[PDB]
Protein backbone atom coordinates (compact mmCIF):
# COMPACT_ATOMS: atom_id res chain seq x y z
CA UNK A 1 0.00 0.00 0.00
CA UNK A 2 1.30 3.43 -0.98
CA UNK A 3 0.07 6.69 0.62
CA UNK A 4 0.87 9.36 -2.05
CA UNK A 5 1.20 12.19 0.43
CA UNK A 6 0.83 11.94 4.20
CA UNK A 7 1.87 15.59 4.37
CA UNK A 8 -1.38 16.55 2.66
CA UNK A 9 -3.35 14.25 4.93
CA UNK A 10 -1.78 16.08 7.86
CA UNK A 11 -2.71 19.42 6.32
CA UNK A 12 -6.32 18.36 5.74
CA UNK A 13 -6.53 17.14 9.31
CA UNK A 14 -5.11 20.45 10.51
CA UNK A 15 -7.89 22.15 8.59
CA UNK A 16 -10.63 19.98 10.06
CA UNK A 17 -9.15 20.52 13.50
CA UNK A 18 -8.81 24.31 13.36
CA UNK A 19 -12.34 24.62 12.01
CA UNK A 20 -13.42 22.91 15.24
CA UNK A 21 -11.58 25.49 17.37
CA UNK A 22 -9.13 22.94 18.77
CA UNK A 23 -5.96 24.53 20.22
CA UNK A 24 -2.99 23.95 17.91
CA UNK A 25 0.56 23.05 18.85
CA UNK A 26 3.87 23.29 17.03
CA UNK A 27 3.66 24.68 13.48
CA UNK A 28 -0.10 24.99 14.16
CA UNK A 29 -0.64 21.25 13.88
CA UNK A 30 -3.05 19.72 16.40
CA UNK A 31 -1.96 17.84 19.48
CA UNK A 32 -2.76 14.41 18.04
CA UNK A 33 -1.10 14.87 14.66
CA UNK A 34 1.24 12.10 15.76
CA UNK A 35 -1.58 9.76 16.71
CA UNK A 36 -3.13 10.44 13.31
CA UNK A 37 -0.24 8.81 11.45
CA UNK A 38 0.58 6.36 14.23
CA UNK A 39 -2.75 4.57 14.24
CA UNK A 40 -2.62 4.46 10.45
CA UNK A 41 0.87 3.14 9.81
CA UNK A 42 0.76 0.72 12.73
CA UNK A 43 -1.60 -1.46 10.66
CA UNK A 44 1.04 -2.28 8.04
CA UNK A 45 2.04 -5.49 9.79
CA UNK A 46 2.99 -9.11 9.32
CA UNK A 47 0.92 -11.59 11.31
CA UNK A 48 1.70 -15.13 12.38
CA UNK A 49 -0.22 -18.20 11.30
CA UNK A 50 -2.24 -18.49 14.51
CA UNK A 51 -3.71 -15.03 14.02
CA UNK A 52 -4.67 -15.90 10.45
CA UNK A 53 -6.24 -19.17 11.59
CA UNK A 54 -8.24 -17.58 14.39
CA UNK A 55 -9.37 -14.62 12.29
CA UNK A 56 -10.51 -16.69 9.32
CA UNK A 57 -12.27 -19.23 11.58
CA UNK A 58 -9.88 -21.99 10.60
CA UNK A 59 -10.23 -21.77 6.83
CA UNK A 60 -6.57 -20.85 6.21
CA UNK A 61 -3.78 -22.93 7.75
CA UNK A 62 -0.10 -22.15 8.11
CA UNK A 63 0.05 -19.00 5.97
CA UNK A 64 1.13 -15.61 7.31
CA UNK A 65 -0.32 -12.43 5.84
CA UNK A 66 1.32 -9.04 5.63
CA UNK A 67 0.72 -5.46 4.52
CA UNK A 68 3.70 -3.38 3.40
CA UNK A 69 3.44 0.41 3.47
CA UNK A 70 5.43 3.04 1.59
CA UNK A 71 4.23 6.44 2.86
CA UNK A 72 5.47 9.49 0.99
CA UNK A 73 6.35 12.76 2.73
CA UNK A 74 7.32 16.09 1.17
CA UNK A 75 9.99 18.17 2.93
CA UNK A 76 10.33 21.93 2.26
CA UNK A 77 13.96 22.95 1.48
CA UNK A 78 15.51 19.57 2.41
CA UNK A 79 14.56 20.05 6.10
CA UNK A 80 14.29 16.51 7.57
CA UNK A 81 13.80 18.19 10.98
CA UNK A 82 10.30 19.77 10.97
CA UNK A 83 7.34 18.65 13.12
CA UNK A 84 5.57 16.32 10.59
CA UNK A 85 8.63 14.74 8.72
CA UNK B 1 19.00 31.92 17.30
CA UNK B 2 15.79 33.83 16.69
CA UNK B 3 15.27 35.96 13.60
CA UNK B 4 17.36 38.87 14.88
CA UNK B 5 20.54 36.98 15.73
CA UNK B 6 20.47 35.07 12.47
CA UNK B 7 19.86 38.26 10.52
CA UNK B 8 22.88 39.84 12.20
CA UNK B 9 24.99 36.82 11.30
CA UNK B 10 23.85 36.92 7.68
CA UNK B 11 24.87 40.57 7.59
CA UNK B 12 28.32 39.80 8.94
CA UNK B 13 28.88 36.97 6.47
CA UNK B 14 27.92 39.24 3.59
CA UNK B 15 30.46 41.76 4.85
CA UNK B 16 33.09 39.02 4.94
CA UNK B 17 32.23 38.15 1.35
CA UNK B 18 32.78 41.79 0.39
CA UNK B 19 36.21 41.84 2.01
CA UNK B 20 37.40 38.65 0.37
CA UNK B 21 36.15 39.74 -3.06
CA UNK B 22 38.20 42.91 -2.68
CA UNK B 23 41.29 40.99 -1.59
CA UNK B 24 40.97 38.78 -4.67
CA UNK B 25 40.87 41.81 -6.96
CA UNK B 26 43.89 43.38 -5.27
CA UNK B 27 45.89 40.16 -5.37
CA UNK B 28 45.21 39.81 -9.09
CA UNK B 29 46.51 43.27 -9.88
CA UNK B 30 49.59 42.75 -7.72
CA UNK B 31 50.20 39.41 -9.43
CA UNK B 32 50.32 41.19 -12.77
CA UNK B 33 52.75 43.80 -11.47
CA UNK B 34 54.93 41.19 -9.78
CA UNK B 35 55.20 39.05 -12.90
CA UNK B 36 56.26 42.12 -14.81
CA UNK B 37 58.92 42.87 -12.19
CA UNK B 38 59.87 39.21 -12.66
CA UNK B 39 60.37 39.33 -16.42
CA UNK B 40 62.35 42.55 -16.07
CA UNK B 41 65.04 40.64 -14.17
CA UNK B 42 66.02 38.03 -16.76
CA UNK B 43 68.51 39.87 -19.02
CA UNK B 44 71.07 40.51 -16.28
CA UNK B 45 71.33 36.90 -15.16
CA UNK B 46 71.06 35.57 -18.70
CA UNK B 47 74.00 37.59 -20.02
CA UNK B 48 76.11 37.20 -16.89
CA UNK B 49 75.74 33.45 -17.21
CA UNK B 50 77.04 33.56 -20.78
CA UNK B 51 80.01 35.62 -19.63
CA UNK B 52 80.78 33.07 -16.93
CA UNK B 53 80.26 30.26 -19.41
CA UNK B 54 82.86 31.70 -21.74
CA UNK B 55 85.31 32.51 -18.98
CA UNK B 56 85.05 29.47 -16.69
CA UNK B 57 84.96 26.32 -18.83
CA UNK B 58 85.06 27.64 -22.37
CA UNK B 59 88.03 27.21 -24.69
CA UNK B 60 90.09 28.13 -21.62
CA UNK B 61 89.24 27.52 -17.99
CA UNK B 62 90.11 28.31 -14.38
CA UNK B 63 90.09 26.62 -10.97
CA UNK B 64 87.81 28.77 -8.82
CA UNK B 65 86.38 27.03 -5.72
CA UNK B 66 82.73 27.63 -6.60
CA UNK B 67 83.05 25.43 -9.70
CA UNK B 68 84.29 22.12 -8.23
CA UNK B 69 82.24 19.41 -6.51
CA UNK B 70 84.19 19.00 -3.26
CA UNK B 71 83.12 16.65 -0.47
CA UNK B 72 79.86 17.38 1.35
CA UNK B 73 80.23 17.68 5.12
CA UNK B 74 77.43 20.20 5.63
CA UNK B 75 74.89 22.11 3.57
CA UNK B 76 73.34 25.57 3.58
CA UNK B 77 69.90 26.64 2.43
CA UNK B 78 68.43 30.01 1.51
CA UNK B 79 64.70 29.87 2.23
CA UNK B 80 62.26 32.29 0.62
CA UNK B 81 58.94 32.75 2.41
CA UNK B 82 56.14 35.28 2.39
CA UNK B 83 55.72 38.07 4.91
CA UNK B 84 51.92 37.84 4.84
CA UNK B 85 49.40 35.11 5.60
CA UNK B 86 46.24 34.09 3.77
CA UNK B 87 48.41 32.68 0.98
CA UNK B 88 47.05 29.15 1.11
CA UNK B 89 49.32 26.14 1.48
CA UNK B 90 52.35 27.80 -0.10
CA UNK B 91 54.73 28.21 2.83
CA UNK B 92 53.88 24.90 4.46
CA UNK B 93 54.27 22.80 1.33
CA UNK B 94 57.64 24.46 0.84
CA UNK B 95 58.75 23.94 4.43
CA UNK B 96 57.65 20.30 4.43
CA UNK B 97 59.66 19.61 1.28
CA UNK B 98 62.64 21.38 2.85
CA UNK B 99 62.36 19.38 6.06
CA UNK B 100 62.06 16.15 4.09
CA UNK B 101 65.36 16.82 2.34
CA UNK B 102 67.17 18.20 5.37
CA UNK B 103 66.12 14.95 7.03
CA UNK B 104 68.10 12.96 4.47
CA UNK B 105 71.14 15.20 4.76
CA UNK B 106 71.16 15.00 8.56
CA UNK B 107 70.69 11.22 8.38
CA UNK B 108 73.95 11.05 6.45
CA UNK B 109 75.57 12.88 9.38
CA UNK B 110 76.05 16.14 7.47
CA UNK B 111 74.75 19.19 9.28
CA UNK B 112 72.45 21.74 7.67
CA UNK B 113 72.28 25.51 7.87
CA UNK B 114 69.61 28.09 7.10
CA UNK B 115 69.24 31.74 6.14
CA UNK B 116 65.73 33.16 5.98
CA UNK B 117 64.05 35.59 3.59
CA UNK B 118 60.66 36.66 4.91
CA UNK B 119 59.31 36.39 8.47
CA UNK B 120 56.95 33.43 8.10
CA UNK B 121 59.82 31.00 7.66
CA UNK B 122 61.67 32.73 10.48
CA UNK B 123 58.87 32.02 12.93
CA UNK B 124 58.29 28.50 11.61
CA UNK B 125 61.89 27.35 11.84
CA UNK B 126 62.23 28.99 15.24
CA UNK B 127 59.30 26.81 16.27
CA UNK B 128 60.83 23.66 14.79
CA UNK B 129 64.33 24.42 16.07
CA UNK B 130 66.32 24.66 12.85
CA UNK B 131 69.67 26.44 12.80
CA UNK B 132 69.07 29.93 11.40
CA UNK B 133 72.16 32.12 11.10
CA UNK B 134 70.99 35.15 9.09
CA UNK B 135 67.66 36.64 8.12
CA UNK B 136 66.04 39.57 6.36
CA UNK B 137 62.37 40.33 6.87
CA UNK B 138 59.77 42.92 6.04
CA UNK B 139 60.61 43.32 2.38
CA UNK B 140 56.90 43.02 1.68
CA UNK B 141 55.99 43.51 -1.96
CA UNK B 142 59.06 45.71 -2.57
CA UNK B 143 62.02 43.35 -2.82
CA UNK B 144 65.34 45.01 -3.58
CA UNK B 145 68.74 43.49 -4.14
CA UNK B 146 70.48 45.83 -1.70
CA UNK B 147 68.57 44.06 1.08
CA UNK B 148 69.55 40.55 -0.06
CA UNK B 149 73.26 41.38 0.06
CA UNK B 150 73.55 40.53 3.75
CA UNK B 151 72.16 37.01 4.04
CA UNK B 152 73.80 35.83 0.84
CA UNK B 153 77.07 37.44 1.90
CA UNK B 154 76.96 35.30 5.04
CA UNK B 155 76.50 32.11 3.05
CA UNK B 156 79.13 32.87 0.42
CA UNK B 157 81.64 33.86 3.09
CA UNK B 158 80.90 30.64 4.96
CA UNK B 159 81.20 28.70 1.70
CA UNK B 160 84.63 29.79 0.51
CA UNK B 161 85.73 29.88 4.15
CA UNK B 162 85.19 26.11 3.99
CA UNK B 163 82.28 25.92 6.44
CA UNK B 164 79.78 24.86 3.78
CA UNK B 165 80.10 22.37 0.96
CA UNK B 166 76.86 22.97 -0.96
CA UNK B 167 74.38 25.83 -1.19
CA UNK B 168 70.74 25.71 -2.24
CA UNK B 169 67.94 28.19 -2.77
CA UNK B 170 64.51 26.81 -1.87
CA UNK B 171 61.56 28.73 -3.27
CA UNK B 172 58.31 28.50 -5.19
CA UNK B 173 58.21 28.60 -8.99
CA UNK B 174 55.47 30.56 -10.73
CA UNK B 175 54.50 28.42 -13.71
CA UNK B 176 50.86 29.07 -14.59
CA UNK B 177 48.38 31.38 -12.92
CA UNK B 178 46.53 28.41 -11.42
CA UNK B 179 49.60 26.31 -10.56
CA UNK B 180 52.73 26.98 -8.51
CA UNK B 181 55.33 24.45 -7.42
CA UNK B 182 57.98 24.42 -4.66
CA UNK B 183 61.53 23.70 -5.77
CA UNK B 184 64.88 23.20 -4.08
CA UNK B 185 67.69 23.89 -6.52
CA UNK B 186 71.44 24.21 -6.25
CA UNK B 187 73.47 27.34 -6.88
CA UNK B 188 76.84 26.34 -5.43
CA UNK B 189 78.82 24.68 -6.88
CA UNK B 190 77.75 26.09 -10.22
CA UNK B 191 75.45 23.69 -12.14
CA UNK B 192 76.64 22.96 -15.68
CA UNK B 193 74.46 24.25 -18.59
CA UNK B 194 74.52 22.58 -22.07
CA UNK B 195 75.12 25.98 -23.75
CA UNK B 196 78.22 25.39 -25.98
CA UNK B 197 80.60 28.38 -26.47
CA UNK B 198 82.78 26.16 -28.60
CA UNK B 199 81.55 28.50 -31.33
CA UNK B 200 83.21 31.31 -29.34
CA UNK B 201 86.57 29.77 -30.31
CA UNK B 202 86.87 32.80 -32.59
CA UNK B 203 87.91 35.17 -29.81
CA UNK B 204 88.96 35.88 -26.24
CA UNK B 205 88.58 38.89 -23.96
CA UNK B 206 90.94 41.64 -22.99
CA UNK B 207 91.01 41.42 -19.20
CA UNK B 208 91.48 44.62 -17.23
CA UNK B 209 93.26 44.02 -14.85
CA UNK B 210 93.27 40.21 -15.02
CA UNK B 211 90.72 37.41 -15.48
CA UNK B 212 91.06 35.86 -12.03
CA UNK B 213 89.84 38.93 -10.15
CA UNK B 214 86.94 39.28 -12.60
CA UNK B 215 85.66 35.71 -12.43
CA UNK B 216 85.27 36.05 -8.66
CA UNK B 217 83.02 39.09 -8.78
CA UNK B 218 81.08 37.68 -11.71
CA UNK B 219 80.27 34.55 -9.71
CA UNK B 220 79.28 36.50 -6.61
CA UNK B 221 77.05 38.87 -8.56
CA UNK B 222 75.49 35.92 -10.35
CA UNK B 223 74.61 34.16 -7.11
CA UNK B 224 73.08 37.38 -5.76
CA UNK B 225 71.07 37.77 -8.95
CA UNK B 226 69.69 34.25 -8.80
CA UNK B 227 68.66 34.72 -5.18
CA UNK B 228 66.89 37.92 -6.17
CA UNK B 229 65.09 36.16 -9.01
CA UNK B 230 63.97 33.48 -6.58
CA UNK B 231 62.59 36.10 -4.22
CA UNK B 232 60.67 37.79 -7.01
CA UNK B 233 59.18 34.57 -8.37
CA UNK B 234 58.13 33.65 -4.85
CA UNK B 235 56.42 37.02 -4.55
CA UNK B 236 54.47 36.55 -7.76
CA UNK B 237 53.53 33.08 -6.54
CA UNK B 238 52.34 34.42 -3.19
CA UNK B 239 50.05 36.80 -5.06
CA UNK B 240 48.77 34.12 -7.42
CA UNK B 241 48.04 31.89 -4.43
CA UNK B 242 46.27 34.50 -2.32
CA UNK B 243 44.10 35.25 -5.33
CA UNK B 244 42.76 31.71 -5.58
CA UNK B 245 42.48 31.35 -1.81
CA UNK B 246 40.29 34.44 -1.62
CA UNK B 247 38.22 33.30 -4.60
CA UNK B 248 37.49 30.05 -2.77
CA UNK B 249 36.69 31.95 0.42
CA UNK B 250 34.20 34.16 -1.40
CA UNK B 251 32.47 31.12 -2.85
CA UNK B 252 32.33 29.52 0.61
CA UNK B 253 30.79 32.64 2.08
CA UNK B 254 28.24 32.61 -0.71
CA UNK B 255 27.38 28.97 -0.07
CA UNK B 256 27.00 29.72 3.64
CA UNK B 257 24.58 32.60 3.16
CA UNK B 258 22.18 30.18 1.48
CA UNK B 259 22.06 27.99 4.59
CA UNK B 260 21.81 30.81 7.10
CA UNK B 261 18.84 32.14 5.15
CA UNK B 262 16.96 28.85 5.35
CA UNK B 263 17.51 28.79 9.10
CA UNK B 264 16.38 32.41 9.26
CA UNK B 265 13.18 31.86 7.31
CA UNK B 266 12.30 28.89 9.49
CA UNK B 267 12.78 31.01 12.60
CA UNK B 268 10.69 33.86 11.17
CA UNK B 269 7.80 31.53 10.40
CA UNK B 270 7.99 29.89 13.82
CA UNK B 271 7.87 33.26 15.56
CA UNK B 272 4.85 34.49 13.62
CA UNK B 273 3.02 31.26 14.38
CA UNK B 274 3.79 31.24 18.09
CA UNK B 275 2.81 34.86 18.62
CA UNK B 276 -0.44 34.67 16.69
CA UNK B 277 -1.42 31.41 18.38
CA UNK B 278 -0.76 32.83 21.83
CA UNK B 279 -3.00 35.81 21.08
CA UNK B 280 -5.91 33.96 19.50
CA UNK B 281 -5.97 30.97 21.85
CA UNK B 282 -5.47 33.22 24.85
CA UNK B 283 -8.52 35.30 24.05
CA UNK B 284 -11.76 33.75 25.30
CA UNK C 1 19.08 33.11 51.02
CA UNK C 2 19.55 31.10 47.76
CA UNK C 3 16.28 30.53 45.85
CA UNK C 4 16.95 27.57 43.56
CA UNK C 5 15.53 28.01 40.11
CA UNK C 6 12.91 30.76 40.66
CA UNK C 7 12.24 29.91 37.03
CA UNK C 8 10.40 26.89 38.46
CA UNK C 9 8.27 29.00 40.82
CA UNK C 10 7.14 30.99 37.83
CA UNK C 11 6.02 27.77 36.14
CA UNK C 12 4.11 26.62 39.22
CA UNK C 13 2.37 29.99 39.35
CA UNK C 14 1.61 29.77 35.63
CA UNK C 15 -0.07 26.43 36.21
CA UNK C 16 -2.12 27.85 39.07
CA UNK C 17 -3.18 30.83 36.96
CA UNK C 18 -4.11 28.83 33.87
CA UNK C 19 -6.22 26.46 35.95
CA UNK C 20 -8.07 29.41 37.50
CA UNK C 21 -8.86 30.66 33.97
CA UNK C 22 -6.89 33.88 34.35
CA UNK C 23 -5.97 35.88 31.22
CA UNK C 24 -2.73 34.49 29.77
CA UNK C 25 0.03 36.92 28.89
CA UNK C 26 3.20 36.33 26.90
CA UNK C 27 4.28 32.69 26.73
CA UNK C 28 1.00 32.01 28.58
CA UNK C 29 2.47 33.44 31.77
CA UNK C 30 0.03 35.39 33.93
CA UNK C 31 0.02 39.15 34.01
CA UNK C 32 1.43 39.69 37.49
CA UNK C 33 4.44 37.40 37.32
CA UNK C 34 6.60 40.51 37.63
CA UNK C 35 4.70 41.43 40.79
CA UNK C 36 5.22 37.86 41.97
CA UNK C 37 9.02 38.06 41.99
CA UNK C 38 9.28 41.77 42.77
CA UNK C 39 7.66 41.56 46.19
CA UNK C 40 9.73 38.46 46.92
CA UNK C 41 13.10 39.96 46.05
CA UNK C 42 12.44 43.34 47.60
CA UNK C 43 12.63 41.67 51.02
CA UNK C 44 16.38 41.13 50.78
CA UNK C 45 17.42 44.38 52.42
CA UNK C 46 19.88 45.89 54.84
CA UNK C 47 18.03 47.69 57.63
CA UNK C 48 19.46 50.47 59.74
CA UNK C 49 20.05 50.15 63.46
CA UNK C 50 17.03 52.27 64.33
CA UNK C 51 14.62 49.91 62.60
CA UNK C 52 16.21 47.01 64.47
CA UNK C 53 15.85 48.80 67.80
CA UNK C 54 12.22 49.65 67.07
CA UNK C 55 11.48 46.09 65.97
CA UNK C 56 13.15 44.26 68.85
CA UNK C 57 11.64 46.79 71.27
CA UNK C 58 15.02 47.93 72.52
CA UNK C 59 16.55 44.49 73.03
CA UNK C 60 19.19 44.98 70.31
CA UNK C 61 20.85 48.38 69.94
CA UNK C 62 23.27 49.75 67.39
CA UNK C 63 23.30 46.75 65.02
CA UNK C 64 22.20 46.66 61.40
CA UNK C 65 20.43 43.61 60.00
CA UNK C 66 20.82 42.19 56.54
CA UNK C 67 19.38 39.57 54.20
CA UNK C 68 21.13 38.67 50.95
CA UNK C 69 19.39 36.96 48.04
CA UNK C 70 20.91 34.88 45.24
CA UNK C 71 18.03 33.85 42.99
CA UNK C 72 18.82 31.40 40.21
CA UNK C 73 17.34 31.54 36.71
CA UNK C 74 17.71 29.10 33.80
CA UNK C 75 17.81 30.51 30.24
CA UNK C 76 17.02 28.15 27.32
CA UNK C 77 19.58 28.63 24.47
CA UNK C 78 21.03 31.83 26.00
CA UNK C 79 17.69 33.67 25.53
CA UNK C 80 17.67 36.43 28.18
CA UNK C 81 14.72 38.01 26.29
CA UNK C 82 12.13 35.43 27.52
CA UNK C 83 9.34 36.64 29.86
CA UNK C 84 10.77 35.31 33.17
CA UNK C 85 14.55 36.29 32.71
Amino acid sequence: IIYDDLSKQAVAYRQISLLLRRPPGREAFPGDVFYLHSRLLERAARVNAEYVEAFTKGEVKGKTGSLTALPIIETQAGDVSAFVP
Amino acid sequence: AGAKDIRSKIASVQNTQKITKAMEMVAASKMRKSQDRMAASRPYAETMRKVIGHLAHGNLEYKHPYLEDRDVKRVGYLVVSTDRGLAGGLNINLFKKLLAEMKTWTDKGVQADLAMIGSKGVSFFNSVGGNVVAQVTGMGDNPSLSELIGPVKVMLQAYDEGRLDKLYIVSNKFINTMSQVPTISQLLPLPASDDDDLKHKSWDYLYEPDPKALLDTLLRRYVESQVYQGVVENLASEQAARMVAMKAATDNGGSLIKELQLVYNKARQASITQELTEIVSGAA
